[PDB]
RNA sequence: UCGGAGUACAAAAAACCCUCCGAGUGAUUUUAAUCUAGACAAACCAGUCAAAAUAACCAUAACAUCACUUAUUGAUCCAAAAU
């Protein structure tokens, strides 16, 4: 197995990211995590693929 | 490099007093600067060497 | 470096210093942490912080750096709104 | 209690505050090695410029 | 005076045979003979520094140079383009004053301030010209027609109380070098040059009546600067009902270098005449 | 006698004699909040940190440019910083320049006359430092609900 | 190159083509903020802790956890990304 390096765009309207080791063979990452711009705990949904 | 005006104050604002009209008795005087200041300087030498100079 | 050029007989000055060091008035130099922008996601946030950091060097570093560096970059800046106008002298230093 | 000391006692009245005493900062070095920049704030005297002769 | 002079009766002539230069003066070279600063003469033994070789001056000996490993950071960045403005405290301005080498009778602009030596500017490493700032604010007693390139609301607060009036003018680098030195401006044979306005980022500054600006519309003077009172809390003076008025009250136009001159006009300094030209294209370019 | 293209009578037609910047407009503010004459100002300075305490004082009861009812109600929420003699006492120490300090007192005044003047103003209180307040109080009162005349 | 045990018996440090085990990551959800006193460590570069104060959340709510947990890592420049 391989994890993979994603970037998790905040569902904020804010932009903001932040990246994180998921496993490549599970489901599109979703997370509650902090925006410092909101300065709140929101939803972040994984954008993009980044690093393999 | 112009004579200090004469003031009707002494001290002046910037705190400069012109020296007397006699001069005193002591067996000794203090040459004012070019400036028309006291000739007393701070001196430092290897970075922790701190002297005092009167010219 | 080079202490004579060869047109003008000069000292010249290694520009590989002026574009990551920054000179104090005071003879401090100022610098970046090593490897701030490098693998972030793998790090701790207070590691990162420490990496966030301007630093000082120390003496031997100063002294490097200052005879790499020509007297141009030693002299007193007056900058209109200098973040760093603030710390370019040195405040109650008893040596 | 603002009462008694204008009024019986015929003083005026002392107030008081609840002082810490002042951080500890660690001798001040000509080369600070490895320390962020805001370290020459702490021995700061007063945030304030101060132009010496200019 | 001098009592060393009475010794100088009793000892023989000063001549060029017995002069001293004084002691510690000169600290005698050495070189390498001898027993002691000679054999290996201070380079050490074989190796690459006897032989004058050692490596040029950040070189560690091929691990990653200090000053290489750092990352680069914009610290230095566009440092040639910044703007500089030499500081100049009220304190010595009233200095300078108090001991007559401004005067605050006549209108005080950058070329008084550069020939008191209260002040030097060096156009070459961007000056832009004088800022005034407030360390002597409380002791300023003093009452000035000033124009400096920038101040801060607290120097003026200070300046006013006196009943002054303090103005923010630009000068572009050619035009500041010329104000600060012109004398060797005028043996220089060239007509008086226009004065450039303030670029982009500068133009939102000399237009506000706050900073006193000299392109400020003076409608918002009297208002602004009684709004410094408010903030002081001291009585702002009548200017008009005041004596010196008329010289309180002096500008320059904003294309204009000096005083009483004007751009195009040439300063015939040893016929002590001045020329002016009677073209129309000229008149045009200059007065424009 | 020099005018150019850009001149300030040709950039702004309206206002042109030399006299126009330094007229004074007392009728554009008539209101002179803070009569400077009528308050004493005082000056401690302190140097060695060099700072200088700036003093404001005057008389709350004598002091006629406040409406009667923010006399009254500042005499309530300050009464501490008020004194036997009936003088309101303002301080400011920060700035080395006193000039800094006047200012910072009169902005201070400024804002309590302007609270003070607001009916609007609720007063609300936060429960983090008040919380030992409201807690002791009620304690105190489960005790003192013993009821017998006394006296 | 990095770590654990012995060598190296009790503060630290300490070599060998010395003796022995390991690492170049998984799994999981508690997705683990900002800023700053003081320190540890240290040739330099790098590494480590951390009070108070802010902001997040029970409405006085800041140590990600497990696998011996220690090691699971790589400077500048330069390239791709656009924040
Ligand atoms: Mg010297
Ligand atoms: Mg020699
Ligand atoms: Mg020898
Ligand atoms: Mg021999
Ligand atoms: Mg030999
Ligand atoms: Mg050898
Ligand atoms: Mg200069
Ligand atoms: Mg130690
Ligand atoms: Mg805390």
């Amino acid at each position: 197995s391989k994890t993979i390096l994603v970037k998790m765009m905040s569902q904020a309207g804010t932009g903001f990211s932040f990246n994180t080791k998921r496993s490549r063979l599970r489901e599109k990452l979703t997370l509650l995590h902090y925006d410092p711009v909101v300065k709140k705990k929101v939803l972040f949904v994984e954008q993009k693929k980044i690093r393999s | 490099i112009p004579r200090p005006p004469k003031h009707e104050h002494y001290p002046t604002p910037s705190g400069w007093q012109p020296p007397r009209d006699p001069a005193p008795s002591l067996p000794y005087f203090v040459r004012r600067s070019r400036m028309h200041n006291i000739p007393v300087y701070r001196d430092i030498t290897h970075g922790n060497r701190q002297m005092t100079v009167i010219r | 470096v080079t202490y004579f050029s060869s047109r003008k007989g000069k000292r010249k000055t290694v520009k590989a210093v002026i574009y990551r060091f920054l000179r104090l008035h005071s003879g401090l130099w100022l610098r970046r942490k090593a490897g701030y922008k490098k693998k972030l996601w793998k790090k701790t946030a207070a590691r990162k912080r420490r990496l966030r950091e301007f630093v000082f060097c120390n003496k031997t570093q100063s002294k490097l750096l200052d005879k790499m560096t020509t007297s141009f970059w030693k002299r007193r800046n007056w900058y209109a709104d200098d973040p760093y106008q603030k710390y370019q002298d040195r405040t109650n230093l008893k040596v | 209690v603002t009462r008694v000391f204008h009024q019986l006692l015929d003083m005026r009245e002392p107030v008081f505050e609840f002082v810490r005493p002042p951080p500890y900062h660690p001798k001040q070095k000509r080369f600070p090695h490895r320390q962020p920049l805001r370290y020459l704030d702490r021995y700061r005297d007063s945030h304030e410029p101060t132009y010496g002769i200019y | 005076g001098p009592r060393a002079l009475d010794l100088l009766r009793a000892l023989p002539r000063v001549s060029l045979a017995n002069l001293k230069p004084n002691p510690g003066s000169r600290k005698p070279e050495r070189r390498p003979r001898g027993r002691r600063r000679g054999r290996k003469c201070g380079r050490g033994h074989k190796g690459e520094r006897q032989r004058g070789t050692r490596p040029r001056l950040g070189f560690e000996g091929g691990q990653t140079p200090f000053y290489l490993r750092i990352p680069k950071y914009g610290f230095n960045e566009g440092h040639s383009f910044r703007h500089q403005y030499q500081p100049l405290s009220l304190n010595r301005l009233q200095y300078l004053i108090d001991l007559g080498r401004v005067d605050p009778t006549q209108p005080i602009d950058l070329t008084q301030l550069v020939n008191g030596r209260g002040v030097t500017i060096q156009p070459s490493k961007r000056d832009y010209g004088v800022q005034l700032v407030e360390e002597g604010a409380d002791t300023f007693k003093a009452k000035v027609n000033i124009e400096v390139q920038m101040a801060s609301e607290l120097a003026i607060a200070a300046i006013e109380k006196n009943g002054g009036v303090v103005t923010t003018a630009f000068y572009d680098p050619r035009s500041l070098e010329i104000l600060c030195k012109p004398v060797p401006f005028f043996l220089r044979g060239q007509p008086i040059p226009k004065r450039m306005l303030p670029p982009e980022a500068l133009v939102p500054y000399y237009t506000d009546a706050k900073n006193r600006g000299y392109l400020a519309d003076p409608a918002r003077f009297p208002e602004a600067r009684l709004e410094l009172a408010r903030k002081y809390g001291y009585v702002l003076p009548d200017i008009t009902k005041d004596e010196l008025f008329k010289m309180l009250s002096t500008r320059k136009d904003p294309r204009q270098i000096f005083f009483g001159l004007a751009p195009g006009w040439v300063v015939n300094m040893a016929d002590k005449k001045i020329l002016k030209p009677t073209d129309e294209n000229l008149l045009k370019y200059y007065s424009s | 006698e020099f005018q150019s293209i850009y001149s300030l009578d040709k950039l702004y037609p309206e206002s042109r004699g030399s006299d126009t910047a330094w007229r004074l407009p007392d009728d554009a503010k008539q209101a002179n909040d803070i009569p400077v004459d009528r308050l004493t100002i005082s000056y401690c300075r302190s140097s060695g940190k060099v700072n200088s305490k700036a003093e404001v004082r005057f008389h709350l009861a004598s002091a006629d440019w406040i409406a009667e009812p923010v006399r009254l109600k500042l005499a309530v929420k300050h009464k501490n910083r008020i004194n036997r003699s009936g003088e309101l006492i303002l301080t400011s120490e920060c700035s080395r320049y006193q000039f800094r300090n006047l200012a910072d007192c009169l902005q201070k005044l400024r804002d309590m006359i302007a609270e003070a003047s607001q009916p609007a103003k609720e007063p609300s209180r936060e429960d983090a430092e008040l919380r030992r307040s409201r807690i002791e109080n009620m304690n105190r009162e489960r005790l003192r609900k013993k009821r017998i005349s006394s006296a």
